[PDB]
């Protein structure tokens, strides 16, 4: 039957809107998928035709244009709405060729404004993802999650944006026409789908400039005249079409926003210039100024001993003409500038008649007009008309809140930038989406992408101003809520999007003082952050506090006590995961206290010093909690720590207590291998806490309280029993089969390394018959085996090279301090 | 390096505009000036068009202004945990707010027509239900700290400059007819959660300055950035300078209002809590002299903490002066009861060596000067 | 699995041959009597490159069994289709299928 | 047992104590220092006492001989009932002021927290068992706080409210086997009526205000809405009704309950069924933690959709669950979905399974992608 026959057939209207609202439902938010199966369901034959049908009733009309705009608009329109907040200007002759004003000679200060909408646009776009629906193409073999993520299906949007112009031109003069019969049955329904489709394809930038141009007559064609006929604002429509109004101005209100940024940019590029040959100008006059010169060239040459950020301070710094005399430039130079500063003013409509003749008055005009000529009802319609109002007067705040986003690139890197760019489109469109196995490979091979792009370390401050940063943390923190107790679904993209977490600190120390912040932040996420191996947010956290003196030293307290809460529920425990696969029970767990230990440790020891503040408070707060030392060190109840070691060593020597008794898996778990580990970072901890010597012979009070306790808390005795352990040496036999001790579980050589630091920043050797006494009987046995496996076959083993390492970052400058 | 760097005119050309564009909105836009939120409320208060209905049943149709009131009125009054930023509420309440005060011997004649205008801006507001904008929000700012509670706290004291007996009659009796808790509880926890001085903070920021730690892009010498020691000094004055105007002009009932409130089922001594917070400053206050009696001269830093940390106690004996004039007797008995003498002792302890200290000097004349009206 | 019928032959000499692609107005049906695909409201030929297996298996061998500018109707089993698991949201799995296929041009 | 327990508990209404004073006459006569007076719990129906096995417990109140009841209230510790006045009374003791140390008046006994700390007290919240101590110690002052008229109102609500439907539940399983043939019931008549009227009644209590409601007393009254439903949550009465629908749901037709019940319930059981559909979605509409209680058993609603006893009624609940909690969402498998679809295909064409769909889509704006698959891998191809 006739779809016009459900204007009396009202169940199945409703029944049938329902369905087309269930129709957008499964396809919406970016699920191209559906979008394209729901396209054999409804054709485009069958979408164009129901547009174009003018007796269609008015939910079924409404709902048929709008589930248009969500099988083929909304994926790709989405992603381009967010990128049109972000404004990367290329260095362009026609970017060049930006100006503020068209060329004209009305005014002087101030010509005619621009056609809004209408120009060139530079600001670097992405394009769209378009596929032709095809059906009778042969399903993918491949499996799912490695599949490339379906595309928008394809429509002719240039027949499509010829035919929206001549529907509202229709329905505008139906309007003029005032018929008692609106399309749909309804002025509302006349108009609102008709329109979101016109905001939607101007969103795209489908229109040309012609089509613009004609989208301005129809909107007020007096006001917008270039050198019943009425336009739709004086029509009194419903609120719907009022909001659906607002979304059309807004557009032309942020294309104007674009135009001025672009034109900032142009002057900047022929400014940047005329000042780049000024100044090297003056650089080379002033090569000759010594001859008839004297001292007093100092504050002359300080502008080229002096980085360019202050250079261009002092250069720009003549607007209030109170500080000429600093500033060096010539006066034709300074009123580029000046006059640059009043024409964009004009522009904004600061300082330089029923008629408003342009845009910047005439939406201010109208939107006071319907305020004071009716009773606004609908709130995010009250909400849309007067965020426009505070746009229209205040022609500076928004290019204000503009311009941390704004940024300029080179021409070499724009295809660079496209990469990225669509990268960032596909994580952002991530985040409206439930996790999963699918969206995890794409948007890991996303930030690999990231990784590979050359712009990603050329430009931090554009990386910075785009904040795909703290967007990742978010999609972080709801991967983990997902399972924030049961377990932690999608491990692998948690550590390799933490993984780039701790190389975009490393990239500078802006993007590791931004990250900063998030410290805490991250402290509570880092609370489940134990359970997952590799890169985790306590490797972030280190990542962004170390190398950087000024970090950690506003470093908030809160933080540390809850650490080493954790540290207490480390050791009061067994490990919950370690011990599910099999393995004996210990009430400890050394893999997650070690974790805080090294963290502690990059907290704590920054650039080869400890900070004493730091290091004071930690110790305090550790000692406060005696609890997560270990086995040893308890004091009642607790062993030596030497006999836990030997405890833990023989243990990971004999099978079926150092593992499950069934590295095989690359990530195998060998406690006595980590309760050691656990114990040799606890102790550099503490030699990295140690107090520095020149407060030691300052002789002030807690600097040398502190030592006297660690003093009392270890025995030196137990660290050069340490000392004498001995190393599992690589073995010749049994037709030259190298016995190589693995690292994942043997003693390693910086374990030994750790004690060495620890003793020689809090002990120390005063006399010789003791200095002997510790060196014969550990580092001697340990040389020797250096010096032994010091050949062809022997050399190149791991346990080689950290005894290298562990001779010459420990022991060889201990006895050169030691050697008069 | 400095010594050993490359010169202007070699830096790339897109990083030279990325450098020019950020030193150009600092040194030209934000420095740039520019008034027109007189003429933002003047159409929006106006209401035109009416004249040609000419409609007699009375409805009384909000005017433009009148509807953002309402509009803010009713995202002010829904319930929500949090009260989520809107960028759109902190333009239009910094320019409802500053629109209003608009502000050699002048005599009592032309005196008095400035006050009438002010007056008149604010009659042109709290006519309209702008008066409920503040109770409403801090109401349902919950007790957090942040830019909505500063914003509409400054939006206060312009509304309440001077003193508008008839604003502080609407306040006490939207107050009285709603009988809600959460006003003086978000209240409470919003003074509660003001800073006071901090020794390891301030060492900690000492140590900054030793390093002069600039930027790669260039060099920027001493950077302001964010003071980690009463960063919240501006709202912290603020709340006390309202708290302050609520009560101007002997409004006694007011005061005995805030002092106890029948209505409320809960009542919070928000006069007992004001003495605790002081309290909580005098302990800040001493340990800053018990830092800097030893050192024979105090450095630049710590002068701008004294003055920061100085006028926020002025606004806060300014505002305890307010809540027992008149005289309140109710109020005279909960500061006579609470530990107001603590602070007095141990204020008059500091001041004891505070001018002592610095007559030694030329240097702290400032210093000495406000300390001096401080007492 | 595929079956020939031809609606209105064209040429009968100039079939399509590996190395040069094809352009059909299909329009493809279920089995019940329900249409799901087509060219013609999409108005736009759909092109193929022959022999590069982009379409299933019952459509390849009978587009390479008629001419140019023949219309045949083509009838593909399951087995010669998406089967088992059908074309996913659009066509239900083991399902025949039905095409009105028009060769109007090659290359 | 009684405890010092804190959090919402301290808003909620089993930290409710009505004192009963032993006079008859000027009962309400404001509290003087040291007059002997009961205390009931609100929603128990129980009296604090010194029992003689566990010490202070809540004895139920066909056991409070009035002896270990009564208590008495003074200002200190020291060894202080007067000639009751017929009157106003002299107001002494204040609502959060006026601190006060209540004795037992026959034991001589005070309440104090019970000082040694289990593991459960060890690092969680704090629940504080309350003895009535010889002496006590100086920290256990207690401060005395006003309940609102609804909250009390509410509190007497479930106490009267629960015992009928557990008298009712207990006469549905004294029939749930045993069938009746064609003799007498198992046992007691059940209160049809005054069930179909407190069960009328609840429905109104939790009627959701009018649309044409001001915007200020809508948000007050959806408070107030929202703060009722939580708190018979929290009293259990999702568990009770829970219990009611399960007890009935045995029986698929009327005739089958009137072989264990009677013929003068059977025709009954079409009513309060559908009158328990919508009580329930009366308590769990627009309800955040009450509608995440239910993703443990969605198959548990799912499982009634074949019924026609009352379609409307659950299909009501799971819209009010679905566009709430989208936790729920995540719980959504493959058998529930073609469950659904069989609604459309055994009901006709009813939007309202249009609806539920849509809401199985997204929920709070975010996508999900696996049930938007599902919808059109088991809906779309068939086009039936």
């Amino acid at each position: 039957m006739d779809i016009l026959e459900l204007s009396e057939r009202l169940d199945l209207q409703r029944f049938h809107s329902h369905t087309l609202r269930l129709y957008r439902a499964v396809c919406a938010l970016g699920n191209n998928r559906v979008a394209h199966a729901l396209c054999s369901h409804v054709d485009q034959a069958q979408l164009l035709h129901a547009l174009e049908d003018a007796h269609l009733p008015g939910p079924l009309r409404a709902g048929y244009y709008d589930l248009l705009i969500s099988i083929h608009l909304e994926s790709a329109c989405r992603s381009r709405r967010s990128m049109l907040s972000e404004y990367i200007v290329p260095l362009t002759p026609e970017t060049r060729a930006i100006t503020l004003f068209p060329p004209g000679r009305k005014g002087g200060n101030a010509r005619r404004h621009g056609l809004p909408g209408v120009g060139v646009t530079t600001s670097l776009r992405p394009p769209h993802h378009f596929s032709p629906p095809c059906f009778v193409a042969a399903l993918p073999a491949a499996g799912v999650a490695e599949a490339p993520a379906r595309l928008s299906p394809a429509i002719p949007l240039e027949a499509l944006r010829d035919k929206a112009l001549r529907m509202l031109g229709e329905a505008v003069r139906d309007g003029g026409q005032h018929a008692r019969d609106p399309v749909g049955g309804s002025v509302e329904f006349q108009f609102v789908p008709v329109l979101k489709l016109v905001s939607t394809l101007l969103v795209m930038g489908i229109f040309g400039d012609e089509d613009v141009k004609q989208i301005l007559k129809m909107i007020e064609p007096e006001v917008f005249t270039e050198e019943l006929e009425e336009g739709l604002l004086q029509m009194k429509l419903p609120e719907s079409v009022k909001l659906q109004m607002c979304n059309l101005l807004e557009y032309f209100c942020d294309q104007e926003l674009q135009h001025r940024v672009e034109s900032l940019a142009a002057f900047a590029e022929r400014y940047v210039d005329k000042l780049q040959a000024n100044q090297r100008s003056r650089y080379a006059l002033l090569m000759r100024a010594f001859t008839m010169s004297a001292a007093e060239t100092a504050r002359r040459t300080r502008e080229f001993r002096s980085p360019p950020q202050e250079q261009i301070n002092m250069l720009l710094h003549f607007k209030d003409e109170a500080d000429e005399e600093d500033c060096p430039l010539p006066e034709d130079i300074r009123q580029d500038l000046q006059d640059f500063h009043q024409d964009l003013l004009a522009h904004c409509g600061i300082q330089l008649e029923k008629k408003p003749q342009s845009l910047q008055e005439l939406v201010s005009h109208m939107v006071v007009r319907w305020a004071q000529e009716d009773y606004v009802q609908s709130p995010e319609l009250v909400r849309a008309m007067f965020s426009l109002l505070h746009r229209q007067y205040d022609g500076l705040g928004e290019l204000l809140r503009a311009l941390p986003r704004a940024y300029t690139i080179s021409p070499s890197s724009v295809e660079d930038t496209m990469s990225l760019l669509e990268c960032l489109g596909q994580i952002r469109s991530l985040l409206i989406v439930q996790m999963g196995p699918q969206e995890e490979n794409l948007m890991i091979q996303s930030i690999g992408n990231i990784m590979n792009n050359k712009v990603f370390y050329q430009h931090p401050n554009l990386m910075r101003a785009l904040g795909m940063h703290e967007t990742v943390m978010e999609v972080m923190v709801n991967v983990l809520g997902g399972g924030e107790t049961k377990e932690i679904r999608f491990p692998k993209m948690v550590t390799s999007c933490c993984r780039f977490l701790c190389y975009f600190c490393r990239i500078s120390r802006q993007n590791q003082r931004s990250m900063f912040d998030h410290l805490s932040y991250l402290l509570e996420n880092s609370g489940i952050g134990l359970g997952m191996q590799g890169s985790t947010p306590l490797d972030v956290a280190a990542a962004s506090v170390i190398d950087n003196n000024e970090l950690a030293l506003a470093l908030q307290e809160q933080d540390l006590e809850k650490v080493v809460s954790y540290l207490a529920g480390c050791g009061l425990q067994s490990c919950p995961m370690l011990l599910a696969k099999g393995y004996p029970d210990i009430g400890w767990n050394p893999c997650g206290g070690e974790r805080y230990l090294d963290f502690l440790r990059f907290a704590v020891f920054v650039n080869g010093e400890s900070v004493e503040e730091n290091a004071n408070v930690v110790v305090r707060l550790l000692i406060r909690k005696p609890e997560c030392f270990g086995p040893a060190l308890r004091g009642e109840g607790g062993s030596g720590l030497l006999a836990a070691i030997e405890e833990a060593i023989r243990i990971s020597e004999d099978p079926a207590r150092d593992g499950p008794g069934v590295p095989p898996e690359e990530n195998r778990v060998h406690l006595g291998h980590a309760i050691m580990s656990f114990y040799a970072a606890l102790i550099d901890l503490l030699g990295r806490c140690a107090p520095e010597m020149h407060l030691i012979q300052a002789g002030k009070g807690e600097a040398l309280r502190i030592r006297a306790i660690l003093r009392s808390l270890v025995p030196l005795d137990d660290l050069v029993g340490i000392i004498s352990l001995p190393l599992q040496i690589p073995t010749l036999g049994k037709d030259g089969a190298l016995v190589q001790p693995k690292m994942s579980a043997s003693f390693v050589p910086d374990h030994k390394a750790s004690m060495v630091l620890f003793l020689d920043r809090v002990y120390g050797i005063e006399n010789q018959d003791f200095l002997l006494h510790v060196l014969d009987v550990g580092f001697l046995p340990d040389m020797r085996a250096a010096a032994s496996l010091d050949t062809a076959t022997f050399s190149t083993t791991e346990m080689a090279l950290a005894l290298n390492r562990y001779l010459c970052l420990a022991v060889l400058p201990l006895i050169t301090k030691c050697a008069p | 390096a400095c010594f050993r760097m490359t010169p202007l005119y070699n830096l790339p050309t897109h990083r030279a505009c990325n450098m020019f564009l950020e030193s150009y909105k600092a040194a030209w836009i934000l420095t740039e000036d520019h008034s027109f939120e007189d003429r933002m409320i003047d159409d929006l208060s106006k209401a035109g068009e009416q004249e040609e209905e000419e409609e007699e049943v009375e409805e009384k149709k909000p005017d433009p202004l009148h509807q953002l009131v309402l509009h803010f009125s009713r995202t002010a009054l829904t319930e929500k945990s949090k009260l989520d930023e809107d960028y759109l509420y902190m333009a239009y309440a910094d320019i409802m707010a500053k629109s209003c005060h608009l502000e050699v011997e002048v005599s009592f004649e032309e005196k008095e027509m400035e006050k009438q205008r002010l007056l008149y801006q604010q009659s042109r507001l709290h006519t309209r239900g702008a008066a409920e904008m503040v109770l409403q929000m801090i109401s349902a700012c919950k007790g957090e700290t942040g830019a909505m509670v500063s914003s509409t706290l400054k939006l206060g004291i312009s509304i309440l400059n001077g003193g508008n007996a008839e604003v502080q009659q609407k306040m006490l009796d939207y107050l009285k007819d709603k009988k809600e808790v959460g006003f003086f509880q978000s209240i409470q926890a919003l003074m509660q959660t003001c800073s006071v001085l901090d020794l390891n903070a301030f060492e900690r920021q000492n140590k900054a300055e030793g390093l002069g730690m600039v930027n790669e892009d260039g060099t920027v010498i001493n950077r302001q950035n964010g003071e980690k020691v009463m960063a919240d000094d501006e709202f912290t004055q603020d709340l006390f300078r309202f708290l302050q105007l609520l009560c101007e002009g002997h409004n006694n009932d007011f005061q005995n209002y805030l002092r106890t409130q029948t209505g409320n089922t809960t009542t919070i001594n928000i006069i007992i809590c004001t003495v605790d917070y002081l309290l909580r400053l005098q302990e800040s206050i001493s340990d800053f002299y018990w830092y800097y009696s030893g050192k024979d001269v105090i450095e630049e830093q710590g002068k701008r903490n004294f003055s920061k940390a100085m006028s926020v106690a002025k606004q806060v004996f300014n505002s305890l002066t307010e809540y027992i004039q008149g005289p309140c007797t109710g109020n005279q008995q909960s500061l006579a009861h609470s530990r107001l003498w603590d602070a007095v002792v141990g204020f008059l302890h500091v001041f004891a060596h505070m001018m002592m200290k610095l007559a030694q000097d030329s240097s702290q004349i400032e210093l000495l000067k406000e300390l001096l009206d401080l007492q | 699995g595929v079956e020939i019928e031809t609606i209105s032959p064209g040429d009968g000499r100039t079939f399509p041959k590996k190395g040069q692609t094809c352009v059909v107005h299909y329009t493809g049906m279920l089995q019940n009597g329900k249409k799901f695909d087509s060219s013609r409201d999409r108005n736009k030929p759909f092109k193929f490159r022959i022999g590069k297996q982009e379409v299933i298996k019952g459509f390849e061998e009978g587009a390479a069994q008629m001419s140019l500018g023949q219309r045949a109707k083509l009838t593909c089993t399951p087995d010669v289709a998406y089967g088992a698991t059908g074309h996913p949201g659009v066509i239900p799995p083991n399902a025949t299928l039905i095409f009105d296929v028009e060769l109007l041009n090659l290359e | 047992l009684v405890y010092y327990e804190g959090g919402a508990v301290c808003t909620h209404a089993r930290s409710l104590w009505r004192l009963e004073p032993l006079r008859i006459s000027w009962s309400g006569s404001h509290l003087r220092w040291g007059q002997p007076l009961r205390i009931r719990h609100v929603t128990t129906g129980r009296y604090l006492a010194l029992t003689e096995d566990q010490g202070l417990v809540v004895v139920d109140a066909c056991k409070a001989h009035t002896k270990a009841t009564s208590f008495c209230f003074r200002v200190s510790k020291e060894k202080l009932p007067k000639r009751d006045v017929e009157g106003m009374g002299p107001p002494e003791i204040k609502y959060g002021e006026s601190l006060c140390f209540v004795q037992h008046v026959a034991s001589g006994l005070w309440l104090t927290y019970a000082a040694p700390d289990p593991k459960a007290l060890r690092l969680g919240v704090l629940k504080k068992k309350a003895i009535l101590h010889q002496e006590g110690h100086m920290d256990d002052a207690l401060f005395l706080t006003r309940c609102q008229q609804e909250e009390s109102q509410a509190a007497r609500m479930i106490h009267s409210t629960a015992g009928l439907y557990n008298q009712f539940i207990k006469g549905l399983d004294s029939f749930s086997g045993k069938p009746r043939g064609s003799g007498p019931p198992a046992g007691p008549a059940l209160p049809i009526e005054a069930v179909i009227l407190s069960l009328q009644d609840l429905i109104g209590y939790f009627e959701p205000p009018s649309e044409e409601l001001q915007h200020e007393e809508k948000q007050s009254k959806l408070r107030s809405l929202r703060n009722r439903q939580s708190l018979f949550q929290e009293e259990g009465m999702l568990s009770l009704v829970l219990n009611c629908i399960d007890r009935l749901n045995v029986y698929t037709t009327a005739a089958h309950f009137a072989e264990y019940a009677g013929e003068e319930a059977a025709e009954s059981w079409k009513e309060i069924v559908n009158l328990l559909y919508e009580l329930l979605a009366s308590l769990i509409r627009g309800n955040r933690a009450n509608c995440a209680l239910f993703s443990t058993n969605l198959d548990w609603v799912v499982s009634k959709l074949d019924r026609l006893e009352a379609s409307s009624g659950i299909l009501e609940v799971l819209y009010c669950v679905l566009i709430e909690s989208p936790e729920v969402l995540n719980i959504i498998q493959e058998n529930h979905i073609k469950s659904i679809i069989s609604l459309l295909d055994k009901h006709g064409r009813n939007h309202k399974v249009l609806d539920v769909l849509c809401s199985l889509c997204v929920c709070n704006g975010v996508a999900v992608r696996s049930n938007q698959d599902l919808i059109t891998e088991n809906l779309l191809p068939g086009r039936e």
